[PDB]
DNA sequence: AATCTATCACCGCAAGGGATAAATATCTAACACCGTGCGTGTTGACTATTTTACCTCTGGCGGTGATAATGGTTGCATGTACTAAGGAGGTTGT
């Protein structure tokens, strides 16, 4: 009676006067272990556990 | 090029990003159970095999 | 150059006075107290560095003085030789390579 | 709060298991050397850092067209259940 689920979460980069917006991992001295799991683009890897 | 496809995201958005999660919602108390004959209710303790 | 219109004319993002708000009427202490903090942190590091090199690597664009001069008043406080007075503004890229060299500098996007 | 006999058993006290630390022998790492090549230095010529000047982009915004065009669009507030209030006006009464 353990169940298994698939759920979705998302984000955006708005049209600025140049055009892009930032996406990275820099949140210094706020919860460092909750950062250790990321791409160059600030995104988790397919296959990694997260909680 | 259904993956490398792009779509406009309306004026106000250059880009969008996603992540999906396989949430392993385990057996626990407070979760809900039933049988076919309309018995329906909360899991109200987990009992050792002899606590039964 | 079409998005010139579409970036702002639909319902307007928070662009304070587009980007010119950096140089407008706000240059009073309501902003420049942070300049007088980036300047403090760069004045710290660029005064612990090498006894010669610690001048140069402040010149041209407004870094450290209320008139951030070319040669005449700076060379007279560097002595011995010449336009090392300017080249060392860029030399930092290659043995100040060690990225820790900004450990006390980066806060002034954030205060 | 002292006394003990008489429980269920811990002590009474034999055995033996693991441990760790000694000595040996292996591993690696720390270093000191060397060599490479890069970011050690000034000088010099380049060309395009910045400024100002000039000649002549981009985009500020103000201005308003004429063969003539001269009765318009607009769809669903709501169908129920109540009932309190104001509105009507003729009249049989106050």
């Amino acid at each position: 009676f353990t169940t298994i689920h698939i759920q979705e979460l998302a984000c955006v980069s708005r049209d600025t006067k140049l055009g892009p917006e930032e996406i990275t991992a820099d949140i210094p001295n706020v919860g460092e272990a909750a950062l250790s799991k990321l791409d160059e683009s600030g995104i988790v890897y397919i296959g990694a556990e997260v909680t | 090029r259904k993956i490398t496809q792009g779509d406009d995201l309306a004026p106000g958005v250059l880009k969008i990003v996603k992540v999906y999660l396989a949430v392993k919602r385990r057996i626990q108390p407070g979760d809900k159970m039933a049988g076919r004959h309309g018995n329906k209710g909360v899991i109200s303790k987990i009992n050792p095999i002899e606590d039964m | 150059k079409i998005r010139k219109v579409l970036k702002i004319s639909m319902e307007t993002p928070i662009g304070d006075d587009e980007d010119s708000h950096l140089g407008i009427d706000f240059i009073e202490d309501t902003t420049s107290a942070t300049t007088e903090s980036l300047r403090a942190a760069t004045h710290d590091v660029l005064a612990g560095l090498t006894a010669r090199e610690a001048k140069v690597l402040r010149m041209r664009f407004g870094i450290d003085m209320n008139t951030d001069y070319t040669l005449e008043e700076v060379g007279k406080q560097f002595d011995v030789t010449r336009e090392r007075i300017r080249q060392i503004e860029a030399k930092a890229l290659r043995k100040l390579r060690h990225p820790s060299r900004s450990e006390v500098l980066r806060s002034f996007l954030d205060d």
